[PDB]
Formats: C-alpha cells, structure tokens, sequence
C-alpha cells in the first residue's frame, strides 16, 4: 500500500489509523450486534468469519482510501490473492464486495430508488448506488 | 496533521453510475409529460453522453474554468424540470429544443474561442439526433433562445420579436437611468437572457 501512489503523501500512521478506525468499527459492530440479540447473541464460529473478513475490508479502505479509483481496485485484488481465508475470484475486485454483519460473507455491494416528480435533481435527494452506500460504511467508522 | 486525518478519494460517478443516478431523476421527471414518458431513458443517455463527451473535449488544460462534474447534470435536470412544470403539455419537439438550450448555457457559455463554441453546437445535435431520431430536426434550429418577457410562460422567442421588444422596453431605461443608446445586436441578446 506504501509503494502505491496516493493523492496525498503516504504516511505510515495515517493509513494505519484509517485502518484501525475501520477495524475497530468491525469490532463495535459485534459489540452492539449482541445488545440487540440478547436471546440470540453472536457466535464463536460465525463471529470468526466476520472479523477475519472485515479486517481485509478495512485494509483496502483504510490503507487504500486515499488511493485513486483505478489504483484502489488493483490494491483490493492484491489483498484477495494473499488472504488465505475464503475470498472471491480475482474476476471481481474485492472492493466491489462488503461483508454481511450476519452470515459474514463476501456479498457484492451491488446488492443494496424512487424520486418524487417535484423533487428531482435537488440538494437532499441522494440517489443510492454502489459507490454511495459503499463510501457510507467507511465514513461511518 | 494528516496523521490524524484518514483520507477518502472521490472521483466522478462512473459513466454507468451516472446513467442510473441521473437516469432515474428523468424517469420520474417524465411524468409531467406522459406522452413522452417513453423517452425518459433516452433523455438520460443523451444527457450523460453529451456531458461525458464534453468533459473530455474541454479539459482544465485548454483553460482553467473548463472544469466539469455531475453538478452540471443536476443544474441541467433542475433546469429541465423547472421549465416543464410551466408548460400546458410539452412535445417531443419541445423537449429536444429545451434540452439543447440548457446544454448550451451549461457547456457553451463558458467557452472562449469560437472554434470551441462552434464544436459544442455541432456535438449537441450529433447527440440529440443520435438519441432522438423521431425529432423534427428543425427543433434544434439556431438561434436557440428562451424568454418570458413576452410569452405568458417560458416559451421560445425569435430575435426580432425579442429585440423589437427589448428595444422598446429599453427606451424607458434611457430616461429613467443612464442614457446609453445600446445597439441590440446578436450577442447582446444572448447575454441579457
């Protein structure tokens, strides 16, 4: 991630923080995920899948967030080949995928829309799309 | 500073994302024109294709203010909407000529060299005719103007009917303000509007 060119000088701590901030959100996600399913708390086996996968997720957005649009894609694929754990084929960038807080699986973002005649292209109305719902998750953490 | 600040690069909505993003705004905009509700997707393509084609033709190199983005599309849509909402029923012909207008005032009014402005015009039609075959070509006939200081609502006006008017309304500006005998010529009109 360091060898790769970013839009703003690569600095060890910056990306790690972006990563840590994301990696932590993955953790908190499970922290509250149980404050809801008190009767159906998380699970040792399933939780293992989420964290293991989410980490890979944070890496590309935390260490590659400042990367170009095209550049970022290659980076995500580099994280796939390495990832010993279950990961989709290189036929589709890992950047296009996310991770279900439930079954903890590489579910393509594409799976996540009506405007009102008087309020067409207006300030508020933000037509949701891949990029849209995708950047949100990262901006949340 | 950056050490504490995580970055997130944001480019332009992929050509695909725009046709779905701004493409929708139209499919909902064409409800004010049920008769043309069968051209929604068409309007979209022509809108995104023209925008894209231009963003490249005019890079920040040839000049500074030559910067584009989806924001132009919104100003384009909001423009299409605001105009439609004030017409007792529009037609395939009206849409195109109204479509070209907003396209001009957005990607042409910023150009400098006539060579560039000239290009913009031939392209605007090339795309219009490419997406709207059933059009009455004359609907894109220049000069394209739109004024409401004459017609009841927002309707097209010819140089004459317009200048012959502004000239009269101008006669008042003379004694009520600065007596600057202005020569209402081509360019002058394009600006006042």
């Amino acid at each position: 991630a360091g060898q790769r060119p970013h839009i703003m000088d690569f600095t060890r701590l910056r990306v790690l923080n972006s990563f840590f901030s994301l990696m932590n959100r993955s953790i908190v996600n499970v922290i509250e995920y149980n404050q809801l399913h008190s009767d159906f708390p998380m699970s040792p086996e399933n939780q293992s899948n989420y964290i293991t996968n989410r980490l890979l997720y944070s890496l590309m957005w935390g260490l590659g967030g400042s990367m170009g649009l095209v550049e970022r894609e290659n980076f995500s694929k580099f994280i796939q080949t390495i990832a010993i754990t279950p990961v989709p084929a290189n036929t589709i960038p890992l950047l296009d995928y996310s991770v279900s807080i439930d079954d903890a699986n590489w579910s393509l973002w594409k799976n996540k829309v009506e405007v009102e005649t008087h309020k067409v292209a207006s300030p508020d109305v933000v037509i949701p799309t891949v990029d849209t719902t995708r950047h949100v998750d990262v901006l949340h953490a | 500073f950056l050490r504490h600040a995580p970055i997130l690069l944001v480019d332009f909505p992929s050509t695909s994302s725009l046709t779905q993003i701004y493409g929708t705004f139209n499919r909902a905009l064409m409800k004010l024109l049920p008769n043309l509700r069968s051209f929604a997707d068409n309007l979209t393509d022509a809108m995104v294709e023209f925008y894209s084609e231009s963003q490249k033709r005019f890079t920040p190199d040839i000049q500074a203010h030559y910067i584009y983005s989806p924001r132009e599309l919104s100003r384009w849509d909001r423009a299409l909407l605001e105009a439609i909402q004030t017409m007792d029923g529009c037609t395939l012909e009206g849409l195109v000529r109204l479509w070209a207008h907003e396209a001009l005032r957005l990607f042409q009014d910023r150009l400098v060299e006539t060579e560039e402005k000239e290009w913009t015009d031939k392209k605007i039609d090339e795309v219009a005719l490419k997406h709207f075959p059933s059009v009455n070509l004359d609907a894109l006939k220049r000069p394209i103007l739109y004024s409401n200081w004459l017609t009841k609502d927002y309707q097209p006006v010819n140089r004459s009917d317009l200048r012959e008017y502004v000239k009269a309304r101008l006669k008042v500006f003379y004694e009520e303000e600065l007596d600057v005998p202005l020569v209402l010529f081509n360019e002058v009109l394009d600006h006042i509007l």
